[PDB]
């Protein structure tokens, strides 16, 4: 769940909930998961600084777009409103040859599967996107997706209590988080997280508490993430 | 006062630099037209005076939002030297002319930030 650049995400049968969308989203369930990664580049440079055109394949030697270095591979796309760039966007894939570009425009918003053919005379490795992009005389891109296996429940350990649970009880729980929705990319280019793998505990708006290093059964230290109230004692 | 963009120093930059070409041509005829080209405007060559006017301050106003926009890296500067013979006062007015050198001359092309640029105009107008 580390990849190298940024890109689209969109999960198939995953349902989630969720209270707020700055703080991640906690799932409930388990399913598949698409990524669909493009590289961006949120700039505010002009038309004359950049060297490349619209829809230039590029290398990974020295990658240079608007005088500055680039780390991915792919068919580059700019941005242009009011005479000054807004986003470099490279779509990474490789680039076959191929004809007819009235039949490649459907094929956009379809999922391609490896057992199928894109075209006829031109085969596919694993599965992809296809892609049409307006280059000067003229093939149409096959952009890769990247699946990955989640959990409906992490391995979590067995909790050990020593009280009489009368009122007050504390627990620990591990549960995973998603960042990103289907209907959103992510603004960037260099390695972005997922998921979180975190440990949320929940008290059944006060009572703060104060863990510590604390151990007696080996020569080591182990976590107590316990909860007291100081009493005072005169020195008289 | 609201600060600037990304995409609003381009904008404004382009207009003080047709500002730059249009005093230009001032300064190139003020030699020949007896030191008063009040009415000669070279550019056009009732709707083209009028045109030539709304121009003309839409290319001074642009040049007034770039610096007055832009105090707040004055401040940021000025403060590091409120020690040794000046007053906080007398060093925020002297960095703002460093910031009105620093606006004529910025170049939009090179792709470089004003706020990089600047800082080596407001810095040696206070030193």
């Amino acid at each position: 769940y580390r990849t190298t650049t940024g890109g689209m995400i969109r999960y198939a049968g995953v349902e989630v909930a969720k209270g707020g969308r700055k703080q991640g989203y906690e799932v409930t369930k388990g399913g598949t998961l698409l990524w669909i990664p493009e590289e961006t580049h949120e700039i505010n440079k002009d038309i004359s600084l950049l060297i490349v055109e619209d829809g230039q394949y590029v290398e990974a030697g020295t990658e240079v777009v608007k005088d500055i270095f680039c780390q991915s591979s792919g068919i580059v796309e700019v941005v242009q409103k009011n005479d000054i760039l807004r986003e470099i966007i490279i779509k990474p894939g490789d680039f076959y040859q191929d004809v007819d570009p009235g039949s490649v425009k459907i094929e956009s918003g379809q999922l391609l599967q490896p057992g199928q053919d894109v075209f006829p005379g031109v085969t596919v490795s694993t599965l992809s996107q296809a892609e049409w992009i307006e280059s000067p005389e003229g093939g149409l891109l096959l952009r890769p997706v990247e699946e990955y296996k989640v959990f409906d429940e992490p391995a979590a350990p067995s909790q050990g209590s020593q009280n009489e649970e009368g009122g007050r009880q504390i627990e620990l729980r591990s549960v995973q988080r998603l960042f990103y929705k289907d209907g959103d990319r992510v603004k960037s280019v260099e390695g972005a997280p997922l998921l979180s793998t975190q440990l949320v505990l929940e008290i059944y708006h006060l009572s703060a508490d104060i863990e510590l290093q604390d151990d007696e059964e080996e020569d080591c230290q182990r976590l107590q993430l316990v909860i007291l109230e100081s009493l005072v004692l005169r020195r008289d | 006062i609201r600060l600037l963009r990304a995409e609003e120093e381009i904008e404004l930059a382009r207009q003080i630099a047709d500002l730059l070409e249009l005093e230009l041509i001032r300064d190139n005829l003020t030699l020949q037209l007896e030191r008063q080209p009040s009415e000669l405007e070279w550019g056009k060559q009732n709707k083209n005076f009028a045109a030539f006017r709304r121009r003309l301050f839409l290319d001074r106003r642009a040049k007034d939002k770039m610096v007055q926009s832009n105090l707040r890296l004055v401040v940021s500067i000025a403060k590091k030297y409120m020690n040794r013979g000046l007053s906080f006062q007398d060093l925020i007015q002297e960095g703002s002319l460093g910031l009105i050198r620093a606006a004529e001359k910025f170049d939009h092309e090179k792709g470089y930030k004003f706020s990089t640029y600047a800082t080596w105009w407001i810095r040696q107008a206070i030193t």
